[PDB]
């Protein structure tokens, strides 16, 4: 019938969404199913197609009051559900890429109208993050401000590298006395560690 | 009289008390334990030490009458923690004192607490011990009642309310009983001395500590070691114990759904099959079919559709282990069996009873003979039906019973019987001096593509997944096939029992891919691999 | 001693409310009593749990916890029930003193046990 | 956008950021009193007229930011005191039903004390530490017993401290909600 | 007017931002006062610096403590204006709303809700609603058997506290009536069941979102 | 701990058999039919004539409410929730008042078989019913202190009726319930027919009455309340008159007496 | 109830019994025949986002909702028993949701009753093994394998909640 595929394919939002909670760090959102949406699009075609057909035997008036009418119907709300599938899937799949999008602000499995959106919201970002309201780092930490300075230790050889505040040299297994506000971008791309 | 309130009060202290950076950890256990309706608290023998060392020292020298008090001072305080009505709670210890082992246990650790370890070989079924009972008078009718614990009675003889020489009875209507259990420990075996049958005990538990064990696990315990009445002035020994120690995620089926999707499955799967083994191609194909399996089916008159591959070889000594190792579930023999049971199953004598050979053992798994040829003549007539029915059945000197069958069967051997198999093949060799030299050498070395395991988990998933159908293009093109090779074969048998075969191997050929309908190609390749002659 | 009485008036309110078990007491001693002049039926009643659930909880978990205090008052009720309905005069020696009263069973819904 | 743990909620990290808002009591070992702090979230002229061993008020998180180091030593609350906390204990237990009336930030605040503050107390530690623990236990109970009247309409609570009620939080009004629903829906 | 009241707003306003189902209007006026603030204190903090340690450690924490506030607040609206975006369109388009929709939200804001409702209607259009009958092609369609447009949940239960009125008229207040011997209180129906509570001050409560709507917006009430 | 927060005709009548008996004490209102009437005085007539003849005819306590209690579900339903039962019981009671408060001897005959019928539903209560109604109805028992200063001479009076009426053979068992057991002072002229058996305690002209016995003051009660208002029903049976449709009734109700 | 949330857009899928009233030509399809029609008092199991449409449309509807087995009086019986012990989880996997959707259908009074009652029980052994924090696996194990999969999202936003705490606390 008509809603198995549909059926079949909103499992698969379920199961991305139970695999991304799982493990806020290990986001990989899988391979678009670009064969089931094509598959359901068809489906969608064959019924219009079908909607057609009986729309001409209503026009050559083959019992058109109430056997066109019910028929027509039935179908209609066939293609209702059909579309109900696919936008979840979808939005499911634009929540990740959003929440993606602000942290970043690789592409193989993303579709190609989703390849395009990203870059679209992260220029949508990047402009918020303009202009006026500038002084208040919207995609930065949202922990509160425990302590000014704190000790971290060195992770990465990343050598030599250069910050608004000024200038590190990472050598491995070094520790550093130095305020959080400086080295929290540091600590978020993964070159150190707080101990 | 006073020094039962004063170890109590000492022992309730001890609970309330115990911090050891900023949490009262026993505290906590205890009531973490009270919301789960657990009533038992695991108490650390170095903890107990640290607090104040002569409560150690107390419960060191007289194990069995100070362990109640410590109970009843559990259930004191667990009162208090969670009221504004509840059993005696049991006491748990954990303890890493020097082991002894259990070959030197003797007449100088009587009533001592004792850690030992080896391996449960036995274990009773559960019975029943009082410990609130209630009591009748026989000649007055007064009534009274006593509260027992297990440590080491009888029913009194003071009559109350002359009452009599012996007048009380129990009212098992208004008692309240416990759970208790036997088990054997035997000692180490890589502790026993040379020439020697390995030494064993026996040991007694109760409540939580119930069912928590089975035979032929390796275990460490602690226990009270004492003795029990059963030469002259002699008893016998045992341990009262007090502690004992011994499906799919998400990210894993991510990775065989990307293996599904690969292009060259089917190569992969075929390359990583006794890699060694040079050349035989088909034969790993038709082991990764037989691994597979095709689907089974139940129609709505009653009639059962089988599922199983069956597959024989005319070297090949190592594939058999190799399926052995792969397979979730199999069995290893050689044609004479493990018993007079043979392969299928016999009856034996004194009373007539019956037993089941390696068909009915490997029963839901894989099964594989190492020489078909040695069969015995009885299995000979009985793996028509136990191959055919998947069953076994028998009615012989009053026994009338029928056995299950369900397993798929691998064979070798150096006839008629060559029926009842889906496929033969005969194995080939090749004598390249390299591969001698390579393999000696890894011979000197010990001397001196998919794993396994992943491959085996992946089977078990593909299993549990999925479960194909035909589509009805290969209905026309299977069809159509059958009706060829029997003109075929006229103008120059083909049967049923070997489409219904082809139909299987489509089905477990298809069923690689996760695809849910089998196709076209994999009838192609099914009737290319037919192909046994 | 005084509570017996009150749990046989309980269970005989339930009785009396529930009047399809009424018809199986009557069905089996008419039965009985006709053939009688000429097999012979149970002196044996099944009731459904859940109408005792729905007609009293504390009676029901007493049967159901305590049944060795709740059991024989529900059955002496019963037997007082089947012995006021009509019986057949003038019995027999052996009729007069058989200690025989009658019995239940039950079905349905044991839940944990 | 926001992340997925504070859809409808605060975390234990915003807690602790609420409750440092609040005022102090201290003793100031250096004098300030005749540059200036100038702060534009509280006041500026307490800090800026501090003498040495005379008790003034400020900020929490300015307060232990000084006991950091040697410049400050901190006054325990009046409540956060032996006596006060038996006579708290009494009236739990006198009164089964109702929730003593500590104050709002209890939990938080000692806890916030006992790690940096430790040596600024006149009782001995180790007796706060366990009463404190006494009176966790005792409205555990209090509070175990109220989910039993989770209801379609409303419930009354007083004196549940901040840190208690976001601990309940997410579940009352789960389960409240979906009783909601089912009574609603025989309604329409 | 003082900057020590304006924190105090901002941390009310963030409070109540986070718990509350619906969308609070933006506080216009406090935002421009806070961000000019924050800019001048942060060229002071600068100028002290090319100028004891201890008062810049207090300042420089301090404007720390300041942002976090913001970043997050704003944070939170922009969430929920991307869950509503279909509603505050048609709310906008209803000529007879009460309320415009430039009230309700900031020039960013607004910004932000039109350029995202138009990408993620560009992503969708071609995609999916390309290939349906012209009946279904809409994307806010009411007229379905299932609703396309979400809105907040009304009936949300959320804890309270009662403050009473801000400025402690207590006898000027025409609401605020008197319990037996003890504390004023408010008085509030609940329709579905018919059925009244009294809501004294001080007392803690879990309470339906709109029953308790209108003393809310009145600072009656307080968000826990 | 957390806390949340004619139809007149028909309450009256809830409020009337909630004891599940009744003084009949208050007027009753609206309507029912005059078949109604005839029906339910018939109906009560045939129970209490039973009542009058196993009386006559010197049956126990027993006996009697073994012929009578299968009579109830037929005629005068007993400890039903039925609007229709309760307003039957009240009504018949009342019509019979006026059918029976013309002479002495119909006065008599009519309270002596409704008492006795009051009994036996007394007896068919439960002791928690009994309570209530007991209660309801706003019927002094003495001090501990007194108790214990007439234990011997209580338990010597009431050790026998222990045994007897209530099966305690055991000494035991009659100590334990004696120790459980409240009792009543009161004129000894209240209970006499207790003292002519001598069973209560006498001292300075009170009577000493343990709290299982006593049901005859409740019976007596009863029946001096129905005599005075038979008495009441008597004297304005000239309103009565105003309705010749309802006196063919009545005759006929009496003359079964007669 | 929003568009766009998953476990609603899954539940609608359950199949319910149902039962024609006309016949009507071409819709074999529905009972997997495409080309003959559907005949008076026929009986088939359709899913709930038809069957919910279908039933009202006129009059007398097309179909008739006959009454399926998860309401069934066994099942009523069982959960007033004993409403801990039960496994809802094999009856069905969206129960709760399924009940508030039939509730609607036909406002029935006594069901919302007894489903008020077994959530109200259930939700005490819920926060109970929520509470219970190791400083146990099995005990925890066996309950948590009988919930729906409307209880589980409400048990793990408790236990992170007072995982939380603790773990601030004790720090
Ligand atoms: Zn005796």
């Amino acid at each position: 019938m008509y809603g198995d595929l549909g059926n079949k394919l909103v499992l698969e939002a379920k199961r991305t969404k139970q695999l991304y909670a799982r493990s806020n760090q290990d986001v990989n959102l899988p391979m678009y199913h670009e064969d089931i949406i094509r598959n359901i699009l068809k489906e969608v075609s064959n019924l219009r197609k079908n909607t057609e057909y009986l729309k001409e035997q209503q026009q050559l008036g083959m019992l058109d009051d109430k056997v066109a009418k019910c028929q027509y119907f039935v179908t209609l709300l066939c293609m209702e559900r059909n579309k109900r599938c696919l936008l979840a899937y979808q939005r499911l799949r634009t929540d990740i890429l959003d929440s993606m999008a602000w942290n970043n602000n690789d592409t193989n499995n993303l579709s190609h109208q989703e390849q395009e959106y990203l870059k679209e919201y992260c220029d949508l970002i990047t402009d918020l993050k303009s202009g006026d309201l500038v002084d208040i780092d919207l995609s930065g930490s949202l922990v509160p401000p425990s302590d000014v300075f704190i000790d971290v230790r060195v992770l990465k050889d990343a050598g030599e590298i250069q910050t608004e505040y000024g200038v590190f040299n990472l050598i491995k297994d070094s520790q550093f006395f130095v305020r959080q506000s400086d080295v929290e971008r540091l600590i978020q791309q993964g070159y150190l560690q707080k101990i | 009289d006073d020094d039962n309130t004063e170890i109590i009060k000492s022992f309730k202290n001890f609970i309330l008390e115990f911090r050891l950076d900023s949490q009262f950890i026993y505290r906590d256990q205890l009531r973490n334990n009270i919301l789960v309706k657990n009533y038992s608290l695991t108490v650390n023998m170095e903890h107990l030490i640290g607090y104040n060392e002569d409560i150690y020292k107390k419960l060191s020298d007289e194990p069995s009458d100070i362990i109640p008090l410590f109970e009843t001072a559990i259930t004191q305080v667990a009162k208090r923690i969670s009221i504004l009505s509840l059993p005696t709670f049991q006491l748990i210890l954990n303890s890493n004192a020097n082991q002894i082992p259990l070959r030197d246990l003797d007449s100088e650790h009587v009533s001592k607490i004792v850690r030992l370890s080896g391996i449960i070989i036995s274990t009773s079924v559960l019975s029943s011990r009082a410990t609130y009972l209630s009591i009748m008078c026989r000649n007055c009718r007064h009534t009274t009642s006593i509260t027992i614990n297990n440590f080491n009675v009888s029913l009194p003889r003071s009559c109350l309310s002359n009452c009599g020489p012996d007048p009380y009875i129990i009212i098992h209507e208004s008692s309240k009983f416990i759970d208790q259990q036997f088990l054997k420990l035997q000692e180490i075996p890589e502790l026993v001395p040379v020439g020697e049958m390995p030494r064993n005990l026996t040991m007694t538990c109760d409540r939580y500590l119930t069912n928590k064990v089975i035979p032929g696990t390796r275990v460490t315990i602690v226990g009270i070691y004492s003795i029990y009445n059963s030469g002259v002035a002699i008893r016998t020994p045992y341990i009262k114990i007090l502690g004992i120690q011994s499906m799919f995620t998400e990210e894993e089926e991510e990775e065989f759904l990307q293996l599904s999707r690969n292009p060259k499955l089917y190569e992969i799967l075929t390359n990583s099959i006794a890699p060694s083994i040079f050349g035989n191609e088909d034969i790993k194909k038709a082991i990764v079919c037989l691994l597979m399996g095709g689907s089974k089916k139940i129609l709505p008159d009653g009639m059962r559709l089988r599922g199983d591959i069956n597959v024989l070889l005319l070297a090949k000594s190592q594939l058999l282990k190799f399926v052995e190792k792969v397979s979730p579930i199999a069995v290893y023999t050689s044609g004479k069996g493990s018993s007079a049971a043979g392969l299928t199953a016999s009856v034996q004598r004194r009373e007539f009873y019956l037993e089941g050979g390696a068909m009915v053992l490997a029963d839901g798994g894989v099964v594989c003979i190492d020489e078909f040829d040695k069969m015995r003549d009885e299995d000979r007539v009985a793996i028509h039906e136990a191959m055919e029915q998947q069953t076994i059945s028998i009615a012989k000197a009053g026994i009338t019973t029928v056995l299950n069958s369900r397993t798929s069967v691998l064979a070798a051997a150096n006839t008629t019987i060559l029926s009842r198999f889906d496929m033969i093949f005969i194995v080939k060799d090749d004598h390249n001096e390299e591969r001698d030299i390579s393999i000696a050498n890894h011979v000197i070395n010990i001397h001196t593509e998919i794993s396994i395991e992943k491959m085996k988990r992946y089977i078990t998933y593909c299993r549990l997944k999925c479960a194909p159908r035909l589509s009805p293009q290969a209905a026309e093109k299977l069809s159509s096939n059958f009706v060829t090779i029997r003109k075929q074969l006229l103008i120059n048998p083909i049967t049923i029992r070997q489409l219904e075969a082809i139909i299987r191997i489509t089905e477990s050929l298809a069923k690689l891919e996760l695809s849910p309908i089998a196709q076209e190609r994999h009838v192609d390749e099914a009737i290319r691999l037919f192909q046994a002659s | 001693d005084a509570v017996f009485g009150d749990r046989v008036r309980r269970f005989q309110e339930f009785l009396d409310t529930f009047t399809s078990y009424r018809d199986s007491v009557r069905s089996i001693q008419v039965y009985n009593s006709n053939n009688a002049a000429n097999n012979i039926l149970p002196h044996r009643i099944i009731i459904s749990l859940d109408d005792l659930r729905e007609f009293d909880r504390s009676f029901w978990s007493g049967i159901l916890v305590e049944p060795a205090y709740f059991i024989p008052p529900a059955e002496k009720a019963l037997t007082d029930l089947a012995d006021s309905m009509d019986d057949v005069p003038h019995p027999n020696a052996s009729a007069v003193s058989s200690r025989h009263p009658w019995k239940l069973s039950f079905k349905g819904s044991f839940g944990a046990h | 956008s926001l992340p997925a743990h504070l859809q409808q909620t605060f975390s234990p990290e915003e807690i602790q950021f609420i409750v440092e808002n609040e005022p102090i009591k201290i003793f100031p070992r250096i004098t300030t009193r005749q540059t200036r702090w100038q702060l534009i979230t509280t006041d500026d002229k307490a800090l800026n007229n501090m003498v040495a061993m005379r008790s003034t008020e400020v900020v929490l998180w300015i307060a232990l930011l000084l006991k950091q180091q040697s410049k400050c030593s901190i006054v325990a609350p009046q409540w956060l005191t032996t006596k006060e906390l038996d006579r708290k204990i009494q009236y739990e237990k006198t009164h089964p039903d109702r929730f003593s009336e500590l104050p709002w930030n209890w939990l938080v605040l000692a806890r916030i004390l006992f790690n940096k503050a430790k040596d600024d107390f006149h009782d001995p530690i180790h007796e706060l530490r366990g009463k404190i623990q006494d009176l966790r236990e005792i409205r555990q109970i209090k509070v175990l017993k109220g989910l039993k009247y989770l209801n379609e309409s409303h419930l009354q609570l007083d004196n549940l401290s901040l840190l208690e009620i976001n601990e309940l939080r997410p579940f009352i009004t789960e389960i409240m909600d979906k009783l909601r629903e089912i009574h609603t829906a025989s309604l329409t | 007017v003082s900057p020590q009241q304006d924190f105090s707003d901002l941390m009310k306003s963030w409070k109540n931002e986070r718990c509350s189902p619906e969308l609070l209007p933006y506080p216009h006026q406090l935002m421009k006062r806070l961000l000019n603030r924050i800019s001048m204190q942060s060229q002071l903090i600068e100028n002290i610096s090319m100028g004891s340690k201890l008062p810049l450690l207090c300042m420089e924490t301090e404007l720390e403590r300041l942002k976090f506030v913001i970043r997050s607040y704003i944070r939170c609206r922009l969430s929920k204006i991307d869950k509503f975006s279909l509603y505050l369109r048609q709310l906008n388009e209803d000529e007879n709303s009460l309320i415009s929709l430039t009230d309700l939200l900031s020039k960013d804001e607004i910004k932000y809700h039109d350029t995202h409702s138009l990408i993620w209607l560009k992503l969708v259009n071609d995609s999916i609603l390309k290939y349906m009958p012209e009946e279904l092609q809409a994307i806010n369609d009411t007229e379905g058997s299932v609703n396309m447009i979400d809105e907040p949940d009304w009936n949300k239960f959320v804890f309270i506290h009662v403050n009473g009125p801000p400025d402690g008229k207590w006898n000027e207040d025409p609401l605020l009536q008197e319990n037996e011997f003890g504390k004023p209180c408010y008085t509030v129906t609940i329709p579905d069941l018919k059925e009244e509570v009294e809501l004294t001050i001080g007392s803690i409560y879990v309470m339906r979102y709109e029953v308790i709507r209108d003393l809310l917006r009145d600072d009656k009430v307080a968000l826990i | 701990m957390f806390r949340q927060s004619s139809e007149e005709e028909k309450k009256l009548y809830a409020r009337l058999y909630e004891s599940k008996l009744s003084f009949y004490d208050l007027p009753p209102q609206g309507e029912i039919t005059l078949e109604q009437f005839e029906i339910w005085a018939i109906d009560r007539l045939k129970i209490l004539l039973e009542i009058e003849s196993c009386l006559s005819r010197n049956k126990s306590i027993k006996e009697i409410e073994t012929i009578i209690k299968p009579q109830f579900q037929k005629l005068l339903p007993f400890n039903t929730e039925s609007l229709e039962d309760r307003k039957k019981d009240y009504y018949s009671h009342f019509i019979l008042r006026l059918c029976f408060c013309r002479s002495k001897e119909l006065r008599e005959k009519f309270v002596r078989a409704e008492t006795f019928l009051f009994k036996i539903r007394f007896n068919m209560l439960t002791s928690t019913d009994q309570t209530k109604f007991v209660q309801s109805l706003d019927l002094q028992f003495i001090s501990n202190e007194e108790k214990a200063e007439l234990s011997h001479q209580l338990y010597q009076t009431v050790s026998a009726s222990l045994q007897f009426q209530l099966n305690l053979n055991e000494e035991h068992q009659r100590k334990q319930y004696f120790q459980q057991e409240k009792f009543i002072k009161l004129p000894f002229e209240n209970v006499i027919e207790l003292v002519g058996n001598r069973l209560v305690f006498l001292k300075d002209g009170y009577a000493y009455l343990p709290q299982f016995q006593q049901l005859n003051l409740l019976s007596n009660e009863f029946a001096s309340k129905l005599n005075q208002e038979l008495i009441k029903t008597y004297q304005y049976l000239p309103r009565l008159n105003e309705d010749d449709r309802l006196l063919p009734i009545l005759n006929h109700l009496s003359s079964g007496y007669t | 109830m929003g568009y766009y949330d998953i476990d609603d857009v899954l539940a609608d899928g359950t199949e319910f019994p149902c039962k024609f009233q006309y016949d009507i030509p071409g819709l074999g399809y529905l009972e997997n025949n495409p080309g003959r029609p559907i005949t008076k008092n026929t009986k088939l199991s359709l899913p709930l986002w038809l069957a919910r449409i279908l039933a009202i449309v006129g009059p007398v509807p097309f179909v008739e909702l006959l009454p399926p087995d998860m309401f069934s009086t066994k099942v009523m019986n069982a959960i007033k028993t004993d409403p801990v012990a039960l496994d809802l989880h094999s009856i069905n996997s969206h129960f709760f949701s399924l009940a508030i959707k039939w509730i609607m259908l036909f406002s029935e009074k006594e069901l919302a009753n007894v489903v008020s009652e077994l959530l109200l029980q259930r939700a005490q052994e819920l926060n109970h093994h929520a509470s219970s924090l190791s400083i146990t696996n099995i005990a925890t194990s066996t309950f948590l394998l009988k919930l729906e999969e409307m209880e589980k999202e409400i048990y793990k936003k408790s236990h992170e909640s007072y995982k939380d705490t603790k773990r601030w606390m004790f720090k």
